[PDB]
Parts: C-alpha cells; structure tokens; sequence
RNA sequence: CUUAUGACCUGGGCUACACACGUGCUACAAUGGACAGAACAAAGGGCAGCGAAACCGCGAGGUUAAGCCAAUCCCACAAAUCUGUUCUCAGUUCGGAUCGCAGUCUGCAACUCGACUGCGUGAAGCUGGAAUCGCUAGUAAUCGCGGAUCAGCAUGCCGCG
C-alpha cells in the first residue's frame, strides 16, 4: 500500500471539503496510467521492436503490446500491420505501485528536474509525462542499457476540469 | 551516481571523477585528498564510506548541474547586452 | 587594471559626473572607445565615434563587465 | 493476471543514501537508491545551496 | 598638383574570408601519455640596463633587494637523455586548436588588437592524390640555449651547443 490509505485519507476528504461536492465520489480519480512507447525505428531495426519491450516488462511485471501501423505511409516507409512501439495499461495495485516508484525515486533522480511543465495537461483533466531518456529509475539496469529512447506517460482521471485535476495531482505529490 | 553520471567502472577514481562536467583533474584530486582515498582505487571497488564522503563532497562542492546552468545565463547575458564579443558568439 | 582601479577618461568622467549630479540627459557624446563602463554609466545614452558617426547606445545595469567598443563595431561587410 | 506471462511481483524496501525508506511492488526484492524525494533539492523547499548562490550579479565593485 | 597629389589630430584599416596556393610549427600514439629521482652544455647580453637572494601566489608573475659598467655578479637550475611508478591499443590518461570564466608581463588603453597561466571540455585528425622537396658526416633527423626589431609582442631571422 504506502498510498491508497494517504489518498483515501488525505485527498479525497480534503478535496471533497475544498470544492464542495454534492457527493462523496464526485472526488475525482485516477482512472489508469497508459505508458507508449511508440519507437518508430523499427523500420531500419527489426530487433528495435524487442528493445523497450523486454524492459517494460521491468519497469511493470504487465507485458506490453507490439502496438502495429494501423495505416501506412511513405514518408516514413510505412506498410499496415508492421509494428511500432509498445502499449501498456496500469489499473489497479499496479498504478499506485508506479506513481509511488515514480514521484520517489525517478522524478528527484533526474539531474536538472525543476518545475516540471505545467502546460502538459490535454484541456479535459488528464496529464501527459514527456520523458526523454530511457534509464530514469532504477528498474532499467543501466549496464544493460543500450539506447536511451525515453518514454510517454498518460495519467488519465475523472477529473471533469483542469482546476481539479491540478489540485489532486498537487496534493497527491505533483512537484509542479 | 555520485553527480547524476554513470562513470567507467574499470578506471581508477582519478580519472574516473574528471568524466563529470566542471569536475576536472585539480577538481577531482583535491575531491580525493579531501575524502582520503590515496587517489589508486578503482570506484567498482569501494564501501559506502568512501561513497558517501566524495558524495557529500560533491553536493557541497559546485556540480555540472549548476555550471551547465551558470555558463548558459552568462552566454545568453553577454549576447543580450550588446557585447560584439556576444555578437561573435552568437556568429558561431 | 588588474588592482590599479577601473580605467575611464577624465573629461568623460566629468561630463558624466555634471549630468548625473541634477538627473540624466541628453546623450553624451565623446571619442573614448577605450573606457571602461562603470555603474554611474547605467541611464546615460552615451554615443560612441565608430570612426564615420556617432552611435547612440543606452546603457543597461549588465554593460558594467564591457567597453563601449564591445557596442563599436568598426568593420564593414 | 496472465499465468506466467508477466514476472513476480514483490514488495521492496527502496532505500536511499541519506535513509529514506520506501515500499513499493517492484520486481527486484530490494532496491538501492541515492536520491530520494526529500533527497532532491526541490522537494526541500528552497534549496539553501541554490537559494545562497541565485542572487544577480552586483558588477562586481568589492575592489 | 599646389588654400593641395602638401601639412596637423581622433578613430578606423593595414589583422575581413564561401576561397586556392607557397613556407613553417603542432598532431594522429606504445621508440608512446602522465608522475618521482639524477647528470652534461656551447655561445651572447647587461646602466633608467641586467637583476642574485628572501617572501607571496598551483601558476604566468608581484614586493624588499645583493651584485654588475662585467673571465668577478647576474641573465641562467638547458631539454632531449637515463633509472623508476603508472596506463593500455581507444578517437583513447593521444593532440591540444576552436571554446566560457578567472588571472599574470607591459603600457594612457592588448575591446578591431600580443603572449602567457589555471580552471571544464574538447573536435579536425588514426599517416594523408597525382606530384613534389632537402640531405653523402658530425651531414640527415631531432632537443634546448642567446641576440636583433622591442614599454609589450617570433612556429620567422641570425648564431650556439
């Protein structure tokens, strides 16, 4: 746990008591966590599609999805089918499990992490984490790695507002 | 690692320490002398005493991860003031 | 200068030192490319002789670490 | 949860250099860290060593 | 030509480069890189000049100042080299250019405009096309030393070992 007992406790009634909801569950919540990779190198490496696939499965025990074009293009030597980046969907102990790993370790692990963006929301209440680098936390065995393909993180609640959204990220422990 | 930076492991700590941006030779000697190591140990070999000192001495100590910052604000400063040496910068 | 002190002309000193003792004015022209800028210089719009004209130039709190022939360019391209 | 397509899942005690403990489902059973959260300067507030050494520069007229 | 093709002064230019080519210096490394110890020099200069020694500073150098109009004293403890420690075949503990900052010599002032020092990095570059250059003995190659021009400026010049 170490989390679901601070936000059941902490957030919610505190939350609740802020925006004067109507209702106990009209709280918003943390509906699921999607991490894509998206790696578009495959093209020029058949084996690129293994990497970032063997150490999700690290980062969460959840394997991911060889995610394949849906549509082709030139531009990019593209054909409908071929595969391209990974997919992976946390709900559950698994999320809690992440956010926890991730705000104590991966975000002041950074080396010029400051004031993260504040404009990374999508206008409706979910918030979307641009990382760059691909050995961010401790899970991703820096001897093993090869490439530093980063990755993106979609926090999606039930937030129906940016406002409310900010605020349960903020207490939740968001260091915008 | 100690600066945020992954350093070879099969070198010796003097060498080893210089990988880090504004931690040079003199830097990272004296960081040795300071911390008491002889300066002729790899880093793969060490205990959390040893670590933990050049640690310490390092988050007391100025690290890439302010000059990185520092070089930048005083570049994009002479830029910005005139300077026909900023001008000369900026002309690459 | 290393510890003989900051370097600047005497006349331009004067000149500056007349139109900051009321308030700052009209621009203060002069041929000495080699002072060196000082605080005092902050707010006065001195112009500099780049050997044709003179070019006005405002003095900022940042142009204390420069010369006035940092902000003279002299070659033609 | 797939049988056996995804490892297992166990509790850990992440550890830091300056003694924050935290517990987390991580695939290792322990995990060795150096900076943790309240490690992290920004965490701290305002940061003394950043706070001491962000002042503007004053021209330098000591001498 | 001449109240200007002459003369005075501030500043600029003589030092700009998508360029090409002569001459020279530095590099691409294991006959090597960095650190500890040790020896030998030859010629030339010194009066607003040369400046022992001591102190300060990692440093370039600064302060007091002996001595020398010189076979006296100084410039001025030559380096290559040798005996050790250490690294290991890599765009690297190679090279230090470009580079940001902080300083030193001088001078009214090194900003167009010197050199040098420390800090942190570090590419071009891993031997280089036709073709071409010098060298028959203390020659080739290569390591240092001193003077001219000089308030302060040498990879060039003159010579020496």
């Amino acid at each position: 746990n170490r989390l679901k007992e601070k936000y059941n406790k902490e957030i919610a009634p505190a939350l609740m008591t802020k925006f004067n909801y109507d209702s106990v569950m009209q709280v918003p919540k943390i509906e699921k966590i999607v991490i894509n990779m998206g790696v578009g190198d495959a093209v020029q490496n058949a084996k690129a599609i293994d990497s970032a696939v063997e150490e999700l499965t690290f980062i969460a025990g959840q394997k991911p999805v060889v995610t394949r074009a849906k549509k082709s293009i030139a531009g990019f030597r593209l054909r409908e089918g071929m595969p391209i980046g990974a997919k992976v969907t946390l709900r559950g102990e698994r999320m809690y499990d992440f956010l926890d790993k991730l705000i104590s370790v991966s975000l002041p692990r950074v080396r010029d992490f400051r004031g993260v963006s504040k404009k990374s929301f999508d206008g409706r209440g979910n918030y979307t984490l641009g990382i760059k680098e691909q050995l961010i936390f401790p899970e991703i065995d820096y001897d093993k790695v090869t490439k530093v393909r980063g990755m993106d993180i979609v926090i999606v609640t039930t937030a129906n507002t940016d406002e409310e959204a900010r605020e349960l990220l903020t207490q939740v422990g968001m260091p915008f | 690692r100690i600066a945020g930076v992954d350093i070879p492991r099969d070198k010796r700590v003097v060498i080893s320490l210089t990988y880090i941006f504004g931690i040079g030779r003199t830097t990272a000697q004296q960081v040795l002398k300071e911390a008491g190591v002889s300066e002729d140990t790899r880093v793969r070999d060490l205990t959390e005493e040893e670590l933990g000192k050049i640690r310490d001495i390092i988050d007391k100590l100025k690290v890439e991860g302010d000059l990185r910052r520092e070089v930048s604000l005083n570049i994009k400063r002479l830029i910005e003031i005139g300077s026909y040496r900023g001008i000369r910068h900026r002309r690459g | 200068s290393l510890k003989k002190g900051p370097f600047v002309d005497g006349h331009l000193m004067t000149k500056i030192e007349k139109l900051n003792e009321t308030d700052k004015k009209q621009v203060v022209k002069t041929w000495s490319r080699r002072s060196t800028i000082f605080p005092q210089f902050i707010g006065h719009t001195i112009a500099v002789y780049d050997g044709r004209k003179h070019v006005p130039v405002f003095i900022s709190e940042d142009m204390v670490g420069h010369k006035l022939g940092e902000f003279a360019p002299t070659r033609t391209y | 949860m797939k049988a056996g397509i995804h490892p297992n899942f166990k509790k850990a005690t992440v550890k830091c250099a300056c003694g924050n403990e935290f517990e987390t489902g991580s695939v290792k059973e322990e995990v060795r860290v150096e900076i943790c959260s309240e490690c992290h300067p920004f965490y701290t507030g305002r940061q003394k060593f950043a706070s001491a050494d962000g002042r503007v520069d004053r021209f330098n007229k000591k001498y």
